[PDB]
């Protein structure tokens, strides 16, 4: 049952990567701040898949 | 022991001030209505909305948003129409000729009759008051309609029609409108006047009914216009779109004209925890959920 | 609880839901014998120490 | 010019898209139009859908360190919480192995 | 399936990738290398686009 | 342009502008250090399981 | 290049660049040690039978 836990790490790692990018990219005049967005998945029913 | 089916808690979450313009949140029970390309209808609670190449309100994954269509001239919301995809068009609107112009003028009872008996358009003393009214035609031209107040006798006012934007306009000399007020200066009758402009640039003249209703001649010192309204607008261009707390999408244009492109429908189920999740954070109606039971965002417990 | 065949059973675990028709039923599709009908357009449901 | 003469060498064009958030990032601070982003739809800064410019001025990065640092703490905790689920998933399986 | 190319400013629709569905998926006869071949127990495939 | 004998140009710098930018620069430099510290702890928990 | 009388040159070594490189280097070593630790346990389980 590592499928759900593994998928959780990728989201958080992606979320931290974007945040790290925004703070580093400060003072760049032509820059727009980014933000990630997630979405749960359901293959069958009654159980989640990450 | 047998698993007896899972359930989801549907208590409201905490709202966060993300910012942006295309994001909404629901403070109580209610689900947005979404459809796929295949035509099936899904329900969700995602506030993230974005346009696409087709200028449609779409979720972040690619499902169109549906709502009450806006139809008519002028367009208006319909609560008896079936749900339809909501779209912000980029097409420019055309001009609409002014048809109903109404003004409110406060006159002076202590105003003596002007000394010059014969009416003059080149002398200010010939008319008691001057009234400029902008009227739009079906092309977009501005008609600078000038209305002149002249008091001839006691409790009697002569109202004339004159246009400045037309170089071929004829200077008025005769009486176009007679206004008689009541004993206390309350308007009684004769306040509806049919005024037609002059054609310019091959465009038909603007025909509209002029209203002096809710006007009083009681002594206020000096003549003062307190209101002036018209129902004509020049063609505009798409600038910005805003979502109000009622779900209506209003696009602003050059002439400050509000165009309603629909409102967001909210579907409330007779029983929650009966919806089956489908892939992303959307739900599909099925048994143990009842009918859609659509309604507006204002009332109806939505 | 009113069993589907027609008899009456008794339960101790209380975790109720609502059917599509508005009746208060337990998980499994079994309705309650007094047949408490939760109406639509409901904001919240409150139950005191008594059965009201 | 040296003789009280003014010449115009053109006007800068502005680009508005029918749909934002589709401009794929391309290395340096530039964007490339693609699908789900609309046509280039060139225009002029004069009036309409395009705003006014300002000579001798620049815009900031619209990034505030106060809002980014606090999200870093939240993001870190969610990662450690997920790392607990995988760790307890190994122990629960490890017990079943030896048994 | 679409290909993003250098000098076309838009993807090119190379082709369509459908898939085949059976009504007796458990009846397929399996061979090596993760391949299933149609047999008599499995019905005749009816290729279709995704989502239909 | 025209010259001027007996005159010299200054350094065309503003002490006030540089002092305030110094404070902003330091905070940004410390702010990135938090990311390194966070990345250190987030990787330390994973390696040690 | 030109010379200069009465001067010396530094080590052109930046402490900030080197210190951060040590942090990532240490984590790389620990990750490698995990493979040996995993390779030991996977082999220990097999021999024990």
């Amino acid at each position: 049952s590592f499928s759900q836990a593994v998928s959780g790490l990728n989201a958080a790692a992606t979320n931290l990567d974007v945040i790290g990018n925004n703070i580093a990219n400060s003072a760049t005049y032509g820059f727009k701040s980014g933000t990630a967005s997630f979405a749960d998945m359901f293959a069958g029913s009654k159980v989640g898949l990450g | 022991v047998k698993v007896a089916g899972i359930t989801q808690d549907f208590t409201d979450g905490t709202t966060t001030n993300t910012g942006r313009g295309l994001d909404v949140a629901i403070s109580q029970n209610g689900f947005f209505r979404l459809v796929d390309s295949n035509g099936s209808v899904f329900y969700s609670r995602n506030g993230q909305f974005k346009l696409d190449e087709n200028r449609n309100l779409v979720n972040m994954q690619g499902m169109q948003l549906t709502g009450y269509p806006a139809t008519g001239t002028p367009p208006t919301i319909q609560q008896g129409a079936n749900p339809a995809p909501i779209t912000i068009p980029n097409t420019l609107m055309a001009a609409k000729s002014t048809t109903t112009a109404s003004m409110q003028i406060n006159l002076n009872s202590t105003d003596p009759v002007p000394s010059k008996t014969p009416f003059s358009v080149s002398d200010a003393d010939s008319y008691n008051k001057k009234g400029t009214v902008t009227v739009y035609d079906s092309q977009g031209n501005a008609h600078d309609m000038n209305v002149y107040f002249v008091k001839t006798k006691d409790n009697e006012w002569a109202v004339y029609t004159h246009d400045s934007s037309d170089p071929a306009a004829t200077a008025p000399t005769t009486a176009s409108t007679t206004l008689k007020f009541n004993e206390n200066g309350i308007l009684e009758s004769g306040g509806t006047v049919n005024i037609t402009t002059g054609t310019i640039n091959g465009a038909t003249a603007a025909t509209f009914s002029l209203s002096f209703l809710n006007s009083m001649q009681q002594n206020t010192g000096a003549n003062n216009i307190v209101a002036t309204n018209q129902n004509g607008y020049k063609p505009g261009d798409l600038v910005s779109y805003q979502i109000n707390n009622d779900g209506t999408v209003v696009g602003n244009y050059s002439n400050e004209q509000e165009q309603v492109l629909g409102q967001i429908v909210l579907a409330n189920f007779a029983n929650n925890e009966g919806l089956a999740s489908q892939g992303d954070n959307v739900w599909a109606a099925t048994q143990a959920s009842g009918v859609a039971l659509l309604g507006t965002a204002g009332s109806g417990n939505f | 609880v009113m069993l589907p065949d027609g008899t009456s059973a008794y339960t101790r675990d209380g975790s109720f839901q609502v059917d599509q028709n508005g009746q208060l039923v337990t998980a499994g599709g079994f309705q309650v014998q007094p047949a408490i009908t939760i109406p639509a357009n409901a904001l919240s449901i409150t139950i005191g120490r008594d059965g009201v | 010019y040296s003789n009280e003469q003014e010449q115009v060498l053109g006007q800068i064009v502005l680009a508005n898209f029918a749909n934002n958030e589709g401009l794929a990032s391309q290395g340096d601070n530039v964007w490339a139009a693609t699908q789900a982003s609309g046509v280039a739809l060139l225009g002029t800064a004069g009036s309409g859908n395009f705003g006014k410019l300002t000579n001798g001025a620049l815009e900031a990065s619209n990034v505030d360190l106060s809002k980014e640092l606090v999200n870093m703490i939240v993001a870190q905790r969610n990662y450690q919480s997920n790392a607990q689920t995988i760790k307890t998933q190994d122990q629960i399986l490890n017990t079943l192995v030896n048994l | 399936v679409s290909v993003t190319q250098q000098g076309q400013a838009a993807p090119v629709q190379v082709g369509q990738l459908n898939l085949t569905t059976f009504m007796n998926d458990t009846g397929l006869e399996s061979i090596g290398e993760n391949l299933y071949i149609e047999t008599q127990s499995s019905g005749a495939p009816n290729e279709s686009t995704p989502g239909l």
